[PDB]
RNA sequence: CAACC
RNA sequence: CGAGUGGCUUGCUACCUCGAUGUCGGUUCCCUCCAUCCUGCCCGUGCAGAAGCGGGCAAGGGUGAGGUUGUUCGCCUAUUAAAGGAGGUCGUGAGCUGGGUUUAGACCGUCGUGAGACAGGUCGGCUGCUAUCUACUGGGUGUGUAGGUGUCUGACAAGAACGACCGUAUAGUACGAGAGGAACUACGGUUGGUGGCCACUGGUGUACCGGUUGUUCGAGAGAGCACGUGCCGGGUAGCCACGCCACACGGGGUAAGAGCUGAACGCAUCUAAGCUCGAAACCCACUUGGAAAAGAGACACCGCCGAGGUCCCGCGUACAAGACGCGGUCGAUAGACUCGGGGUGUGCGCGUCGAGGUAACGAGACGUUAAGCCCACGAGCACUAACAGACCAA
RNA sequence: GGUCUUAAGGUAGCGUAGUACCUUGCCGCAUCAGUAGCGGCUUGCAUGAAUGGAUUAACCAGAGCUUCACUGUCCCAACGUUGGGCCCGGUGAACUGUACAUUCCAGUGCGGAGUCUGGAGACACCCAGGGGGAAGCGAAGACCCUAUGGA
RNA sequence: GCGAAAGCCAAGGCCUGUCGGGAGCAACCAACGUUAGGGAAUUCGGCAAGUUAGUCCCGUACCUUCGGAAGAAGGGAUGCC
RNA sequence: GUGGAAGUCUGUUAGAGUUGGUGUCCUACAAUACCCUCUCGUGAUCUAUGUGUAGGGGUGAAAGGCCCAUCGAGUCCGGCA
């Protein structure tokens, strides 16, 4: 993928539990896995702000709930590293439902988003409402 | 269904044993290009700190913009070419043929060797210009000597000698050079041959670290679970199989780790200056205050501070340099807090 | 730029942006004054800071 | 699959 | 239908072991095989492209995470370049586990007149040992080569030290009616592996500073105990990873394959001789070890009445003993002291205030006070201690 | 089959069960995915009435399953504490020992060799280590069979 | 303090749950403390560890042999002067 | 409201016991030990001393458990070489 432009250590992985930051009528989202992510044995799967994963519903509308969706990590607790050496980190860890084309499901994002997940997926950058 | 998975650590680094030179012996040399220049130098490990760079990289988004980036300040005082060693060429390789030294050695050389007090220059050098008549003539370096006492922070007054290559343009004129260095006194400084921006090829001899077990030593994992409880915490799970009925050097086990050589490659000299600009407040941990002839280098250098490090320029470069990075600033903030 | 808790300044290439929840923003100049304000001080009634003294 | 069936 | 190869399954035999070679599965750690799942390079196609399908060379590297089940296997899910198979006493219990299996207790079904039986099911159910030799990982002392210091050589040896992917430009281009949709090359990044490092972020930090509960020292001050910190908050050095840095290109020879010249065979023919190319694979490049390489090495200087070395002393860039490194008055090596740089968070005492209370008394607040206390770091400084002195040595 | 053996021929209930081989039975629930678990169905290899059936509040260091909370069980390991470990004085055992023994790769051999054969490697001694091998030590295999054995 | 509970302290007893000396004291092991983000992904199985916790006030379901279930659950309070 | 029942609850009160760690130990401190966790604790309770039951016999809320480290028939000596 195209450079993020910071580093980040991932703050989760396969199973963790996140926010749902958008109006799609998901509340609480699963991590199930990561795009173009491989690890090693034993190791479990990882993802971090700017990352594409795969999620399953766990809280939320009955026609949204269980449904497997494909999402973008926008907000996550652990830091994450900007060009200037400052680091960066937010109150949660929540990712929007996208789809195939990267395009937000949803009308409306909730909370701030990185910069950072702008360069990459413009169109949900187009739907923030604050970008830190 | 045991699932595949690279082995525990690198087995192009043994014996992992303790180094038997602590001054670092690089076991290969840039290639002939340029002009004559020895080819490499050396200094002392003070600290590190860091500086603001505006971004050089011409195919980076980010050209031209403020990038922070760690920096190891190294103490690179001048050195001394002391005397111009010739190598033949024969059938086992390459060997010492003779050497020409001078005449002005700095006080304390005699810290380490039995200085010269009778030697016949023209008659060394007469045998090497015969050597290369002849084309027995094998390359050509420089026994080198560095200045502790020009490094206050370092309590070593006894000099470190290190053998370093000439290279450069043809035989002949790269051995009038090497002559020319060692006659006047052979005084040399980090100038004469880096220059800010270029990558270097770092050595040093590691961190000591005396016994350590496969966990840290190789990298092997604890044992998990109920496996951690039963008396075994950090073993490997076995030596190896009934058969071969012995164990293989590959399996890892306990040992010395650190107080290793190592060639650490394309460091990018941020840059080299002289004076104080780089000091930290309170000193440099554990080190002291540098205030004299200094080197920059980007990341990290291997060793402990006041350790011997050696520069020589880049064997095998991945890219191209871009001269003079522009430092908009240095941290001078104390080490300790 | 300025430690929005303690008042001093932060040294280049340091320190920490938290972003809160409503997407305000705290630059931190480290752990200590981040620390102290997690347990809910208010950075005038702490002597040793700035924005105190 | 680790004896008996 | 016919001919084989393997020794992963099963069967067969009863050769080895019953004065015992611990029994499935898993786990951990190491090496290997190729009948190749991915990655590299090719050939064919019912090959436009993209993508499939089949085939060849090839074992360098990779082949991951999860749900049921003790399971192996398998079924299933989301990822992935791919999530290949097999050998090593079905590698691995003087390594682990003990779910299964595999005693003694008990139940169910079936069988048995009964005692009792069941690779049928079910609940419970014990795992000893101070390593002699050998093997290897690291560390020393000697001898040999035959006075000392410093610097090297390089026979050998190890490496995967690098593997893979995504994205952008190429380009909505070539191709194609359209739909769809490449490549060479140049770039940015990610991942797995590898080595190192602590300026940054993060952890620790029973150094340290503070808050505070119970109790004891009469109160105050200042302390002990409450497990090797009573508890809580912060945290220096150091150590660390979750942090940071670095880890090619290019040559040479080939395989499959594409060809050139070319005859046997006037022609033809990539082959028989010769030659041009051509794989992540082989060699070199790069890193690490390496004078015990018995052809036991090279060079320079010093010394043979003295070069150098040992003991001794102060110490760590070193360290389980040993080893290693630095300094020793021609000195800043360690400590003291004073600054600097840091940690904590405003000391004791006194003064004002303080809800009240006749008063006594009074939790607490403000000032004095960026205070007090403390520091495994730095500088300065010979104040103390590196003194005195003994010995070997061609 | 629309009696026959041998007296009767399974009623109420329960049911894929701690009983179902087939079997991961089929449907549903729950999970991204559930040979598990729960509900229903049920021809029950081979349920069933004091060989007690069904059912059941309370109780339980009894067996299985799910959820919330929490966490170094895990990702993936780090730093620290106390006692050992290491060095020194003193004290001072045991296990085990046919012999020889510096081994490695192959082969051979009663087919599972440090000792045989061929090669390779190998200067002696010592310290620490984790235990690959000595089909390691410990116990005349408790399994299996055999004995004109025992209980 | 509810207490013959914990913890601390008297009277009384002891330094004999009887080998010491030394190394910032390495690997490794036994006990144990603290761990960012994720939070059972570990495992046959949450085994081990942890979470909760005393007292008062509010409030408390299915089911039930009417006893119980029940401290269900869930919520709030807590010092000193 | 009184009353204070209960093979009733909590409880390392004393005392009794022992679910798990498959922890420590396993030439042990110990031929059954140590630590944490855990169960019972007004009763079919626990406990001291005395006393009775004896080997094909006892005793057994039944595990072939126990009858002096010995039990699907104790120990000793004899039969017996
Ligand atoms: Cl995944
Ligand atoms: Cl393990
Ligand atoms: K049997
Ligand atoms: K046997
Ligand atoms: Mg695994
Ligand atoms: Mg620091
Ligand atoms: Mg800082
Ligand atoms: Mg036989
Ligand atoms: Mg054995
Ligand atoms: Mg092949
Ligand atoms: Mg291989
Ligand atoms: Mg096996
Ligand atoms: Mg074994
Ligand atoms: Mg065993
Ligand atoms: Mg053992
Ligand atoms: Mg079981
Ligand atoms: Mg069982
Ligand atoms: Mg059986
Ligand atoms: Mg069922
Ligand atoms: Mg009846
Ligand atoms: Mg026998
Ligand atoms: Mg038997
Ligand atoms: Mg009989
Ligand atoms: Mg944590
Ligand atoms: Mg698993
Ligand atoms: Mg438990
Ligand atoms: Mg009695
Ligand atoms: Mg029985
Ligand atoms: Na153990
Ligand atoms: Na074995
Ligand atoms: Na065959
Ligand atoms: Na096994
Ligand atoms: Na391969
Ligand atoms: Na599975
Ligand atoms: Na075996
Ligand atoms: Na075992
Ligand atoms: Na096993
Ligand atoms: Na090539
Ligand atoms: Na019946
Ligand atoms: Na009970
Ligand atoms: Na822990
Ligand atoms: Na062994
Ligand atoms: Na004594
Ligand atoms: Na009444
Ligand atoms: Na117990
Ligand atoms: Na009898
Ligand atoms: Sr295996
Ligand atoms: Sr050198
Ligand atoms: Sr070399
Ligand atoms: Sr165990
Ligand atoms: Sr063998
Ligand atoms: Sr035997
Ligand atoms: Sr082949
Ligand atoms: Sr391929
Ligand atoms: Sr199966
Ligand atoms: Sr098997
Ligand atoms: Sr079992
Ligand atoms: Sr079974
Ligand atoms: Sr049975
Ligand atoms: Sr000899
Ligand atoms: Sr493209
Ligand atoms: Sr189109
Ligand atoms: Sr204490
Ligand atoms: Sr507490
Ligand atoms: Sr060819
Ligand atoms: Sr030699
Ligand atoms: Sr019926
Ligand atoms: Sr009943
Ligand atoms: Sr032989
Ligand atoms: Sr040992
Ligand atoms: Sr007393
Ligand atoms: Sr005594
Ligand atoms: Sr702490
Ligand atoms: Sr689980
Ligand atoms: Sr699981
Ligand atoms: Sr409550
Ligand atoms: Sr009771
Ligand atoms: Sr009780
Ligand atoms: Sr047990
Ligand atoms: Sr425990
Ligand atoms: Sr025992
Ligand atoms: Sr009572
Ligand atoms: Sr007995
Ligand atoms: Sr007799």
């Amino acid at each position: 993928m195209e450079a993020l432009g910071a580093d980040v250590t991932q703050g989760l992985e396969k199973g963790s539990l996140i926010t749902c930051a958008d109006n799609t009528g998901a509340r609480e989202l699963k991590v199930i896995s990561v795009h173009g992510y491989s690890g090693t044995k034993n190791r479990l799967p990882k993802a971090g702000l700017g990352d594409k994963i795969t999620v399953s519903v766990t809280k939320g509308t009955p026609e949204m709930r269980r449904q497997v969706l494909e999402a973008v990590v926008v907000r996550q607790r652990k830091p994450i590293r900007r060009p200037d050496g400052t680091r960066v980190k937010f109150e949660d860890n929540a990712a929007v439902i996208v789809d195939e084309n990267e395009d937000p499901r949803g009308t409306e994002l909730k909370g701030p988003i990185a910069r950072e997940v702008a360069q990459r997926f413009g169109s949900v950058a187009s739907a923030a409402t604050m970008i830190v | 269904p045991q699932p595949s998975r690279p082995r525990k650590g690198s087995l192009g680094f043994g014996p992992r044993k303790r180094s038997t030179s602590e001054t670092p012996r690089f076991n290969s040399w840039p290639s002939d290009d340029g002009q004559p220049g020895v080819q490499g130098f050396a200094g002392y490990k003070a600290g590190m700190t860091h500086v603001v760079l505006v971004n050089d990289e011409p195919n980076s988004p980010r050209e031209g913009m403020e990038e922070t980036v760690p920096v190891t300040v190294i103490e690179t005082p001048p050195m001394r070419a002391v005397a111009l060693r010739a190598y033949e060429d024969t059938p086992y390789g390459q060997r010492p043929l003779t050497e020409v030294w001078t005449d002005e050695f700095h006080s304390e050389l005699d810290r380490t060797l039995d200085v010269p007090e009778d030697h016949d220059p023209d008659a060394a050098e007469e045998q090497i210009r015969d050597a290369h008549e002849a084309g027995d003539l094998g390359d050509l370096r420089l026994i080198t000597h560095t200045v502790p006492d020009a490094v206050p922070s370092v309590p070593k007054k006894k000099p470190d000698v290190m053998e370093t290559r000439v290279g450069g343009g043809s035989v002949s004129d790269r051995l009038d050079h090497a002559l020319d260095i060692v006659e006047d006194g052979g005084e040399h400084a980090m100038n004469d041959i880096f220059r800010a921006g270029e990558y270097a090829d770092v050595a040093g001899v590691t961190k000591g670290k005396g016994t350590q077990g496969p966990v840290k030593r190789w990298g092997v994992q604890k044992r998990k679970g109920k496996h951690a409880r039963q008396g075994w915490r950090r073993r490997i799970g076995n030596l190896g199989p009934w058969n071969p009925s012995r164990v293989r050097s590959t399996v890892p086990q306990q040992g010395q780790t650190g107080y290793h050589q190592r060639t650490e490659l394309n460091k990018r000299l941020i840059d080299i200056g002289e004076g104080d600009e780089p000091t930290v407040d309170g000193g440099f941990v554990n080190y002291g205050e540098v205030d004299g002839p200094y080197t920059l280098v980007k990341g990290s250098v291997p060793g402990p501070d006041k350790r011997l490090v050696r520069f020589r320029p880049a064997v095998r470069p991945n890219d191209q340099p871009r001269l003079d990075p522009e430092v908009r600033y240095v941290s001078n903030e104390s080490n300790q807090g | 730029r300025e430690c929005d808790y303690c008042g001093t300044d932060i040294e280049p290439g340091t320190g920490t942006m938290f972003v809160h929840k409503d997407g305000a923003t705290t630059h931190f100049c480290s752990s200590k004054c981040e620390n102290n304000a997690d347990l809910g001080r208010e950075a005038r009634n702490l002597e040793w800071t700035d924005t105190a003294r």
